[PDB]
């Protein structure tokens, strides 16, 4: 237990990808329960390198059902991405291993039967893997990659990456849908990130063969009343996409875009629920809604109170003319 | 000298730390502290032999996901926890917790442990849950689950009213030696 | 030389489709110069019945030209709809003849050569000669001169959507007439919702990304014909600001801004054409700026609290001046 | 005896009525009135034989499209009129008027008639027409039109200056007898 100056402590504290928030609380620990940590890091070892997972997943891309044990491989990769030292993620994502790509093409593979019921050699081989958890586990891996600062930046600069995630809303499981919306919601608020989400739904419009932007978002939100936690993340995504905008002419464009899709008359019926997160998310959206008519009526005409304010402006002056004359009568 | 290491995992504010503190001491804490990691040691006798029981308390918050697995090496038995009045805690057993402990320490036995049994009948917990279109987790559904995930057994517990609490840890020592 | 002729005159007057404006401007004639009208009316005869044209036109739909006289037969068909007594029109458009239908059938036949530039085709490319096809629009414009027929045009589904498709024709005179036509239907009650459904149809059949975007290409890139630009600019100004709801106005306004309307209009404000400059400036005064409108709304409330600051400052000040005047 | 029926058709405000009044009484009128229908009668001499010349004035505006063909029956010669300084009025010849009269009165000879030649040199119309990027019709362009529309001949005149005004009706009468 050698006592140097303890910045051997610094190395394992970074390499744990902890918010600066939590580094303030943790760095001010006792000296023993500080070095005691350092040596647990050095004793801890990683079971498998990222290449090991990469290979077995790339092979899944080309009877069959030899992939049956795939689901666990994805689950053991997610666990590896989320809980290992941050380097394991970088090694997974660098040019050599090229992890994001091979990961993304597998998701595209499992998901080409659900984007279609609405490359065929697989198309058949797609329906069986779509049943599985694979589609939903894969998204959990991206969720893991995007909490990592450098990896999150690598995702937005990838064209197809976010675009495939928008298609990941079609999976039949309500929990999966909700995850996609929280994720796409997140990418939406970063600078310049807003246009990438729309372009994803633009692609989403054609590949699903839908009339208007979204409108498929609107249907899953509208016709399903089963899951409470889905709508919460759903409703807040809509609240984001509309009122976060720079230009307010574009905001009201967007409000109508949803209004036309029957958002407003559905939300009046959905306002009855007292699910707290939902009661808050709905009312949060309604407080932000715009009405150009309303802004126009109270900018009606003349602004004649300006000269009623000028009658007041003339009154203070005249009153003061009598008070300075009072200093003279004094 | 021989010792039995036991690690407690589970979602945040599920009641892990209260489970360990209302066991070793008979004082039930109300105070909420988000535990980063902690260590406890109590000597328990098995077949008239003194074994030293190691209890490791881990973080629930997803911020410490990279910090938590330092407590895992050389774990003899796990305690995987969810609350019977929070289904959120329930489904994270399969998507997050059980696959996490079986990645780092495969072929290591674990127990499925439901906490906070006393609120299964409390009105304000019934209503708060029913308002979001949910119902507390039945004892049937928890063991419906346990077999599938290859858990040792399902034991349930309440730290507030100490109850069936001693039984959990006995069953944990029980899985540790085979 | 009937001694009590009033009844006849009226019967042969409203069968001339005269506006209330022009029909009693006329009602005050000499009694002799009223009889004179009544007797030319019955002395005038219709050469050919509407069924005659239906047939010769319906048969044009199936190498060399039985469509030779198509251009002129359609051309005198237009003449007959416009200048014959309104009774002739009622008969042409009625259910037995179903004239509006068969007419629409032929235009579609001729204009599938022009919609497929940007089944068996056979004779359509030659019939696509600009004179054969364009008169057809004039036949419609004539039908829309008659009140009952104009409503008949609006409740026929394909009709208005078909007229919008004729915007693809390469002739500037044709384009302008189409736009002039669509403009009228757009402002009549509920007619705005009918025009949208027409251009929505236009989007899918032309295979284009945004809705009225093939239009924006036509408006921008041709500087040859001025009166086209006039009819075009007027169609756009209507479709955006004629609407009741003001949220829908800025929604529609934004959609055009996206099509680069405002950036083209900055250069087009330069023209020294009187007729276009007036229609352009009319659109420019009507534009909304939601940013500006919120800023002057804050201002209002803040001057309310400065008017409260003025109402409070005058109160305290005048109350202290009377306390000094009493201490005197 | 014999009579010659002549109907003047043409766009509104081309100067049809002034054309008929600056001919018969050599007085050029100040007042603008939208003419509804009117009839004038003048006796004219050809080869020592008295003809009674029928002059029919019709409306130009589209409201009387249903009324105008009452003047058409028994017409010996038509006058299709436009102004040389209004291209709008010009192309309505091919679009409206010529097709209108050839429907109602086929095999009836007609002359193509340009009016307001005096404004072809007018300064205020120079800019007004050029501002909308068009120019008045040269004598070359109109006689190529009359040659296509199977018109008898093309004549132009100004009611104001009376220049070639009498010439209009006389070349028109000659066509009336064929
Ligand atoms: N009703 C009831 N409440 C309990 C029980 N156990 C713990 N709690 C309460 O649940 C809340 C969270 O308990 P705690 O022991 O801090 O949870 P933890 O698993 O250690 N959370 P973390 O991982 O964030 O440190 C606390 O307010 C505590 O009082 C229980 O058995 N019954
Ligand atoms: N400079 C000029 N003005 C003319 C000439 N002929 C007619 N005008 C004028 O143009 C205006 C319309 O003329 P008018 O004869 O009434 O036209 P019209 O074709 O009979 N119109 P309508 O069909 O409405 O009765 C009048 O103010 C008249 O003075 C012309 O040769 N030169
Ligand atoms: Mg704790
Ligand atoms: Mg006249």
């Amino acid at each position: 237990a050698a006592g140097e100056l303890e910045e051997r402590f610094n190395r394992a504290l970074n390499c744990m990808n902890l918010p600066p928030d939590k580094v303030q609380l943790l760095s001010q620990y006792d000296n023993e329960k500080k070095w005691e940590l350092i040596c647990d890091q050095e004793r801890f070892q990683v079971k498998n390198p990222p290449a090991a997972y990469i290979q077995k997943l790339k092979s899944y891309v080309d009877f069959k059902r030899r992939v049956q044990e795939s689901t666990q491989v994805l689950r053991e990769l997610e666990t590896s991405l989320r809980t290992n030292h941050i380097g394991w993620v970088q090694e997974f994502l660098n040019e050599e291993n090229r992890g994001l790509d091979v990961l993304l093409e597998y998701l595209a593979f499992a998901q080409c039967s659900v984007t279609y019921d609405m490359s065929r050699k697989a198309l058949r081989n797609s329906r069986i893997v779509s049943q599985k958890d694979d589609v939903h586990v894969c998204i959990m891996c991206l969720r893991a990659i995007m909490n990592y600062q450098s990896g999150f930046s690598l995702v937005m600069n990838h064209p197809a990456c976010v675009n495939e995630i928008a298609l990941s809303l079609n999976n039949k499981n309500p929990r999966t849908k909700a995850l996609v919306l929280e994720l796409l919601a997140a990418v939406c608020l970063v600078r310049g990130g807003h246009d990438i989400i729309l372009a994803a739904f633009d692609n989403f419009k054609e590949v699903c063969g839908e009339q208007h932007r979204f409108e498929k978002l609107m249907e899953y939100f509208r016709n399903e009343d089963s899951n409470i936690d889905f709508m919460v993340a759903c409703m807040q995504f809509i609240n984001i996409v509309v009122h976060s905008v720079e230009n307010m002419n574009f905001r009201v464009f967007l409000q109508y875009e949803f209004t036309h899709l029957g958002l407003d008359l559905y939300l009046e019926r959905l306002r009855l629920t007292e699910s707290d997160k939902l009661q808050v998310q709905i009312q949060a959206y309604l407080d932000n809604i715009f009405d150009v008519g309303a802004l126009l009526e109270d900018t009606e005409t003349k602004n004649a109170v300006l000269e009623h304010m000028e009658e007041l402006q003339e009154q203070v002056a005249l009153l003061t003319e009598r008070l300075r004359d009072a200093e003279n009568e004094s | 000298m021989q010792t039995i290491k036991c690690v407690v995992v589970g979602d945040g504010a599920v009641g892990k730390t209260c489970l360990l503190i209302s066991y070793t001491t008979n004082k039930f804490p109300s105070e909420y502290v988000p535990t980063v990691f902690d260590n406890y040691a109590v000597t328990v006798m098995i077949g008239g032999e003194p074994y030293t029981l190691g209890l490791f308390d881990t973080a629930g918050q997803e911020d410490y996901d990279r910090l938590r697995p330092l407590s895992y090496p050389q774990t003899d038995v796990f305690l995987v926890c969810f609350s019977v009045v929070s289904p959120s805690s329930f489904e994270n057993v399969k998507e997050k917790w059980v696959p996490e402990i079986t990645h780092h320490c495969p072929k290591t036995p674990f127990l499925l442990v439901g906490t906070q049994i006393d609120l299964r009948d409390d009105p304000s917990t019934i209503e708060k849950l029913a308002k979001n279109k949910q119902k507390p987790i039945t004892p049937e559904t928890a063991e419906k689950l346990a077999r599938d995930l290859k858990a040792v057994k399902y034991v349930e517990c309440s730290a507030l009213t100490q109850r069936g609490l001693k039984n959990v840890f006995d069953e944990a020592i029980l899985a540790a030696l085979e």
